[PDB]
RNA sequence: AUAUACCGCCAUCUUCAGCAAACCCUAAAAAGGUAUUAAAGUAAGCAAAAGAAUCAAACAUAAAAACGUUAGGUCAAGGUGUAGCCA
């Protein structure tokens, strides 16, 4: 089973017809949707990296 | 006023704790009533007591 | 333990030049950097006649004996800060030596702000950068005056949030608010090079004396 | 400027719920309707009828769950069923919603004729899309 | 009609008329009321009781069944809600203590409390705040005309040596209380105190066209000074001063200046050390007992202070004044409450 | 009766680019805060933008358009505060 089997699974199962796709459901890899966190950028002693 | 407020408060001679607090430790004069609040009535009570 | 901490920190004031910071530099050192050259007298500012030593045909000249004992003074300090492993920021906005002082930064292991300074860095140092973000234990000029020949917005706020600053200045420049002036030539490459490596040898020397005295009082724990 | 069905901006401190946030010219594109009957389809009959018992049904819920009612319900019919599905808050106790089930299905399924069911999904609190 | 009434939210929007042209022409008011407040779900005018929604669904073991409450138990159950509207209306009634300032009507001399937590919790409990004066400035504009603005002046102090003061201003009141606050607390001068009580010496200095002209107090004298001065003095812990404001009352002008010449006073050890020798204290009360207060640091002097014969000291006509018999204003030295 | 108590729903500037919140700076601040070979400004929200619609594509047209201004329009869509009529 891959990411391109599992929106059209979601599309079966859930059928939305918005026609903005953003706002339609959704199960993606949370790496796709959650945006990458910016790194602490300094140490516990806080001296910048 | 402060005196009068609080009726347990008594102004005797023997009651010298709350005497000192009407006068003044650094020059030992007494208080004159508007420094205190207390009526004149209760400020010459405290006076006589003192003396 | 607490006897081995107590000799780590406190055993280093105890001695006038710990680093041996004299022998970096002499006074014929910097008359061969062309520290000892200042601006025309009318670039003068009034603060620094004391350090001037005279005027050769309009050209202030720097008395380079108050400079030698002001720079022993600076570096001596900014050993100091660098061996209780305080931040160092050196800042200038010369662009000329730009990458010089960037490069000597990180040479030493510490940090450089040679780019426009925005306004509340220090003064507004959580908004900008985060909420626990620690701020420099000491900054160095390089260069105390900006671009358009005024003083560097960090002079003033740095004094602000009580940070000592160590600043180059030269014979226009104002150094009421330097903590340690260290009067010179800021102008020449030759002279910004030898500062840049004066900071940088000093740097590093207290850097690995901290780890020598670790290990020492280290070892003595088990043995 | 345009007033209709728009909440508007305040100073950050008024809590608004996904339906809220989104003006008229966001249905059909990101945000659904509250109800799905054939009547509004071309060709069919009976869109006033169905539109005059929604907002009736929309009516009876307020009053009948009074404060429970985290967001607006969504009413689907398929044939003669009707399908009640309201997000309510978890205020009341849990045998209260029992007898007030059992009380608005008979009392609607009565009213109009048809089987009426109703589905409750329970939040703890009202959940907030965005703070505007 | 059931289908032309609306929700209590909306009838609440549109009866308070909050909303509106109203608003900017500034215009007791009605007060909004909620109505499910106090009744309980099942209950209703004809008594009827629902087991499982306002009575118990199971009694004693029976499963009970519909009733409705006579005539005579809904009419104790209908008065008693009544009761328990008034208690709850009379809460809002109630009125209670605050403390006034300088004047009742005027948020000079109020505390406002210490400032908020720093970034690390570092709390300022220790602190106290006083507001020294509230304004209502106007800026014109296009969009809105006249738009007014509180600057409100703050002063802070620990009562042990440390205050600060700071100017806050906002739209709302309460926001630009916050902001002097927590503004003060990162100006926070140290005043060097005679002995915990007192100023070092006196002090006379004009800060822009307002004069202060402070003087050093024994103890037991209190504080005598403008109300502003004795707001700050407390919080810098000052238990014993005179002193005298004269020309512009400006309050920021005050604060300034009394921060100005308090934190540029010079200690008996400072004294003793830039001229080398003892700081020598004689009071009357003591006799001619002499009361060394501060030794220099270093190396004591052998070379006497010159004593003019004359001094060339600027003296004041408001101090000499006093000391030449000339009478005094009616106003001098009144019986005044205890500071 | 009062739109000069309001809700609701809009007009106008306007397809204008601002608005407001939290801060920071000023030899005091009523207010002001930009310079890119950069000189005290910063980082989030709303609007614009983007996106969606006119069923490929673009462009275009629609739609959208904050805070305010005109006590702008509407007590006669409905509702409603206050006052008024109840043979
Ligand atoms: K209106
Ligand atoms: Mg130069
Ligand atoms: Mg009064
Ligand atoms: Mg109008
Ligand atoms: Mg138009
Ligand atoms: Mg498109
Ligand atoms: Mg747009
Ligand atoms: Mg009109
Ligand atoms: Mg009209």
């Amino acid at each position: 089973f891959a990411e391109e089997d599992i929106d059209r699974a979601i599309a079966y199962l859930f059928p939305s017809g918005l026609f903005e796709k953003r706002a339609r459901p959704m199960m993606k890899h949370p790496e796709h949707i959650f945006p990458k966190q910016r790194a602490t950028q300094w140490g516990e002693d806080g001296r910048p990296f | 006023c402060p005196i009068c407020r609080d009726h347990k408060l008594h102004v005797d001679f023997r009651n010298v704790k709350l005497l000192e607090q009407f006068v003044c430790a650094h020059t030992g004069i007494i208080f004159h009533a508007p420094y205190t609040g207390v009526c004149m009535k209760q400020h010459k009570k405290l006076t006589q007591a003192i003396q | 333990g607490d006897d081995f901490q107590s000799r780590i920190l406190d055993t280093p004031l105890q001695h006038s030049d710990f680093f041996n910071v004299k022998e970096l530099f002499s006074v014929k050192s910097l008359f061969e950097a062309r520290v000892h050259l200042g601006h025309k007298a009318g670039c003068r500012h009034r603060f620094m006649e004391p350090y001037i030593f005279g005027n050769r045909l309009g050209q202030d000249i720097i008395d380079l004996d108050q400079t030698a004992l002001n720079l022993q003074l600076a570096l001596n300090f900014t050993a100091h800060v660098a061996y209780r492993k305080g931040i160092i920021l050196f800042v200038s906005r010369n662009r000329q030596f730009s990458h010089l002082i960037e490069t000597t930064a990180q040479a030493c292991g510490e940090y450089a702000h040679t780019r426009y300074f925005k306004g509340g860095l220090l003064t507004n140092a959580q908004l900008l950068f985060g909420p626990s973000v620690r701020l420099p234990d000491l900054i160095i000029f390089l260069h105390t005056l900006n671009n358009v020949f005024e003083p560097h917005v960090a002079v003033r706020d740095a004094a602000k949030m009580n940070i000592p600053t160590v600043g180059i200045v030269d014979t226009n420049c104002n150094p009421c608010l330097i903590t340690y002036p260290i009067p010179g030539n800021d102008d020449s490459p030759q002279a910004i090079q030898l500062f840049c490596k004066l900071f940088r040898t000093t740097i590093n020397r207290a850097k690995e004396k901290r780890r020598q005295m670790e290990a020492l009082h280290r070892l003595q724990s088990p043995k | 400027k345009n007033r209709a069905a728009r909440v508007r901006v305040a100073k950050g401190n008024k809590p608004v719920s996904y339906e809220e946030a989104h003006a008229p010219h966001y249905i059909a594109h990101r945000k659904g309707w509250l109800s799905l009957h054939t009547g509004n389809l071309d060709g069919e009959d009976h869109a006033a009828e169905r539109t005059l018992e929604d907002v009736f049904l929309r009516k009876f819920m307020m009053g009948t769950f009074p404060g429970c009612l985290a967001d607006q319900i969504v009413l689907k019919r398929r044939a003669n069923q009707v399908d009640i599905c309201a997000l309510v808050l978890r205020q009341l106790p849990a045998h209260k919603f029992y007898f007030l089930v059992g009380y608005s299905e008979t009392l609607l399924s009565h009213f109009y004729k048809c089987p009426v069911r109703l589905h409750l999904q329970t939040v703890p609190s009202k959940v907030v899309y965005k703070y505007i | 009609s059931f289908f032309t009434k609306l929700t209590a939210e909306e009838l609440w929007k549109g009866a308070l008329a909050e909303t509106g042209a109203g608003a900017r022409k500034g215009r007791k008011k009605k007060k909004r009321k909620d109505l499910n407040r106090g009744q309980i779900i099942g209950e209703g005018r004809s008594g009827f009781l629902w087991p499982g929604l306002n009575v118990p669904l199971i009694k004693s073991g029976v499963v009970q069944n519909i009733g409705q409450r006579s005539k005579e138990e809904q009419q104790k159950v209908e008065a008693t809600m009544v009761e328990q509207r008034e208690e709850w209306d009379r809460k809002r009634k109630i009125k209670v203590k605050r403390e006034r300032g300088w004047s009742g009507n005027t948020w000079g001399g109020v505390s406002i409390g210490p400032p908020d937590p720093g970034p690390n919790g570092e709390t300022y409990e220790d602190f106290d705040t006083r507001i020294l004066e509230v304004r209502n400035v106007f800026n014109m504009t296009a969009k809105e005309g006249r738009k007014k603005s509180v600057r409100v002046l703050v002063a802070v102090g620990n009562g042990n040596g440390a205050a600060g003061f700071a100017i806050g201003k906002a739209a709302d009141r309460g926001d630009a209380f916050r902001k002097a606050k927590n503004r003060a607390i990162h100006y926070l001068h140290y005043i060097e105190r005679y002995e915990g009580h007192t100023i070092f010496h006196d002090i006379s200095l004009r800060f822009k066209r307002t004069q202060i002209r402070m003087k050093k107090q024994p103890r037991g004298y209190g504080l005598r000074c403008h109300r502003a001065i004795i707001t700050i003095c407390r919080l810098i812990g000052i238990k014993d001063m005179y002193a005298r404001v004269t020309g512009s009352m400006n309050m920021l002008n005050l604060t300034r200046g009394l921060f100005h010449g308090l934190a540029r006073q010079e200690t008996h050890q400072h004294l003793a050390d830039k001229k080398g020798l003892h700081v020598v204290e004689f009071r009357e009360e003591c006799g001619p007992l002499p009361i060394v207060v501060a030794s220099p640091h270093g190396a004591l002097s052998k070379e006497p202070e010159p004593e003019p014969e004359v001094p060339d000291t600027k003296l004041d006509w408001q101090d000499v004044k006093a000391m030449q018999g000339l009478k005094r204003s009616v106003w001098f030295n009144l019986k005044r409450p205890a500071t």
